């Protein structure tokens, strides 16, 4: 998913 | 508002050089190209060369050996110099604004009548 | 170097008639990057400097009458005057501006 | 002004001052994860020289930042050549952000806008994105503060008045100007301009270009012997060559690598 892809990038940053 | 004007010597002795100054106004020579075109009396147009905004030049492959184009951005001037003129170099010499990435030569000067 | 070949060299026409003239380039003037043709048409009236008519082969310069239409692509180009006016007597030149510039031989517009 | 590469600014405001002379960011700009910052750190912090970003702008978890009106007052175009998953502008979990305030943003050339989960964020309903993007259909603007009391003289579009802040309207030009922009008196910028200009009908007075930039002028295409670079500027062979000798030429473009089916003649891609 795009929203998955999206949110997961911000998560990788934490 | 956009203007170009040639200052030529009128007469050149055979084997002598031709020097012409094109004085421009209403636009910056840093952003526009300026070409030189000549027209023998009642004959066609012959493209001679051009000087880009960055000062790089392109010369007519047939007359490459005889021509030099230089300029002074701060004095809004473009200079043509041509080696050893002969009778067949008799022509009207024009300088014209070349907006390179948009339109071909738009604004022309009234040319300078040059007689060998 | 690119050779620009214009036809006819000269023609005589009356006011009101349609005129078509040709300009053929030795190599394609079609720029891959914008799919436009690097060709212009100029009009040179007697005792005057050339005036730009058309650029990109078909784009009319500001102030140029709608009666002038440029067409063609690649190597073969045409300038049409839908209804010639008395003021149109001139020599018409094409020019390539792809790499350096080159002019045709000019077609001469005589009016009787 | 200067052309800067893309930047990723996190943790501290220190590296942010690397933007001090940029007119154009040739890349993206990410500002994120600043937990120690407070409003006072932003009060006198401004980058008025920044006009354009070629890729995208992303802001995430930047504490103490309440508006972007002082940070990027003159940012006019985001080109979206590269995107953050299809977005050219991303504002996410900006905990103190009260308004965007990008009052000079006129065009987003490619991509969409994602503005999400900004408790405090107002002045979103007052922006008409259809004036900035061709398609707003893929915008994702949800879960923000937006009763807001968005108080804006301002233009109205479908009808609602449009503004970025209490003191800044959204600029709207006559329809004949299209995307080119206009002066305060409503006179169209040149057709090669994008968004705004200092003077009407002059391609050397554009704030940004619709197509390409060359020698202080906005041009429709890069003419030979120049090459299209980063989909916004014209460069010469020597420049492309200098990049290569720590890039190739293909279809009048200076690009990172030869496409499929091509290899590099030692700088032109040949099949
Ligand atoms: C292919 O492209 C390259 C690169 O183009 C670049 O990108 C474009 C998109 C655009 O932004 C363009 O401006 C860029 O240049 C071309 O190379 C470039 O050529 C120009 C010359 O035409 C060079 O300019 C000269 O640079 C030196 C050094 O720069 C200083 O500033 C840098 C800032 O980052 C520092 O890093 C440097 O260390 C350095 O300190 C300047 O000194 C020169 O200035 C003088 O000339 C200009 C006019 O050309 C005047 O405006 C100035 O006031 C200077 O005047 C001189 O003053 C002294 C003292 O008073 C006097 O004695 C001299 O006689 C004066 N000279 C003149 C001529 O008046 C220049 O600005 C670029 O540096 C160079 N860039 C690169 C990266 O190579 C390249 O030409 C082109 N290739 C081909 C095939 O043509
Ligand atoms: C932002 O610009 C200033 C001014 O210099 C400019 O940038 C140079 C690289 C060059 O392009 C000049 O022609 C420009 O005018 C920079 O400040 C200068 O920094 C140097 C040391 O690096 C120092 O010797 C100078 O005196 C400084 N000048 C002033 C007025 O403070 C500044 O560093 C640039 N910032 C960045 C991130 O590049
Ligand atoms: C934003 O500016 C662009 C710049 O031209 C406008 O046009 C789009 O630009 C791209 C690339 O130049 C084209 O491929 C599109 O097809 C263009 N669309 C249109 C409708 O021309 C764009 O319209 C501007 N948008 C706004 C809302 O300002
Ligand atoms: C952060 O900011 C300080 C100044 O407060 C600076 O000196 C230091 O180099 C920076 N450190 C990091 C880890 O970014
Ligand atoms: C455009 O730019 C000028 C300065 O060049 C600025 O003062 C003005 O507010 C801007 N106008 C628009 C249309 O955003």
């Amino acid at each position: 998913s795009l929203d998955e892809s999206f949110y997961d990038w911000f998560e990788r940053q934490l | 508002q956009v203007q170009l004007k040639e200052s030529g010597p009128g007469l050149v002795a055979p084997s002598q050089s031709l020097s012409i100054t094109c004085t421009v106004s209403g636009f910056p020579l840093t952003a526009y190209g300026v070409n030189w075109v000549r027209q023998p009396p009642g004959k066609g147009l012959e493209w001679l060369g051009m000087i880009w905004g960055d000062g790089n030049t392109d010369y007519n492959s047939a007359l490459k050996s005889r021509l030099s184009i230089s300029k002074d951005n701060s004095k809004s001037q473009v200079f043509l110099k041509m080696n050893s003129l002969q009778t067949d170099d008799t022509a009207r010499y024009y300088c014209a604004r070349d907006p390179y990435g948009s339109k071909p030569m738009d604004y022309w000067g009234q040319g300078t009548s040059v007689t060998v | 170097d690119i050779v620009m070949s214009q036809s006819p060299s000269s023609l005589v026409v009356s006011v009101g008639e349609k005129v078509t003239m040709s300009c053929k380039s030795s190599q394609s003037l079609l720029y891959s990057s914008n799919q436009k043709n690097f060709l212009a048409w100029y009009q040179q009236k007697p005792g005057q400097s050339p005036k730009l008519l058309i650029y990109w082969a078909s784009t009319r310069e500001s102030g140029v009458p709608d009666r002038f239409t440029g067409s063609g692509s690649g190597t073969d180009f045409t300038l049409t005057i839908s209804s010639v006016k008395a003021e149109d007597l001139a020599v018409y030149y094409c020019q390539q501006y792809f790499r350096y510039r080159t002019f045709g031989g000019g077609t001469k517009l005589e009016i009787k | 002004g200067e052309v800067c590469p893309g930047m990723d600014i996190r943790n501290n405001l220190t590296r942010l001052h690397e933007l001090e002379n940029c007119s154009v960011i040739e890349g993206h700009l990410q500002i994120l994860l600043m937990f120690k910052t407070r409003p006072e750190d932003f009060r006198d912090l401004s980058f008025p020289k920044l006009i354009m970003i070629t890729d995208y702008l992303l802001l995430f978890r930047v504490y103490g930042l309440e508006s972007l009106k002082d940070l990027f007052p003159n940012l006019t175009v985001i080109r979206g050549s590269r995107l953050f998953f299809n977005y050219a502008l991303v504002i996410f979990e900006m905990v103190h952000l009260k308004e965007l305030g990008l009052y000079n943003l006129m065009n987003i050339t490619r991509g969409s806008v994602r503005i999400e989960k900004n408790n405090e964020l107002c002045y979103l309903a007052t922006i008409d994105w259809s004036r900035i993007l061709d398609s707003v259909e893929d915008n994702h603007i949800v879960l923000n503060k937006d009763e807001c009391g968005d108080i804006c003289n301002c233009p109205a579009t479908v009808f609602v008045e449009r503004c970025w802040t209490h003191s800044h309207c959204q600029k709207v030009c006559p329809t004949i100007c299209k995307s080119h922009g206009c002066t305060a008196e409503g006179l169209c910028c040149h057709s090669e301009c994008l968004g705004n200009c200092s003077q009407p009908d002059d391609p050397t007075k554009c704030v940004a270009c619709r197509n390409f930039y060359l020698d202080g002028r906005c041009v429709e295409t890069c003419p030979p012997p120049y090459y299209h670079f980063q989909d916004w500027r014209c460069v010469n062979f020597s420049f492309c060559q200098d990049l290569h000798h720590k890039y190739v030429i293909h279809n009048n473009k200076c690009i990172p690598e030869c496409p499929s089916g091509y290899t590099m003649n030692s700088l032109l891609c040949t099949p």
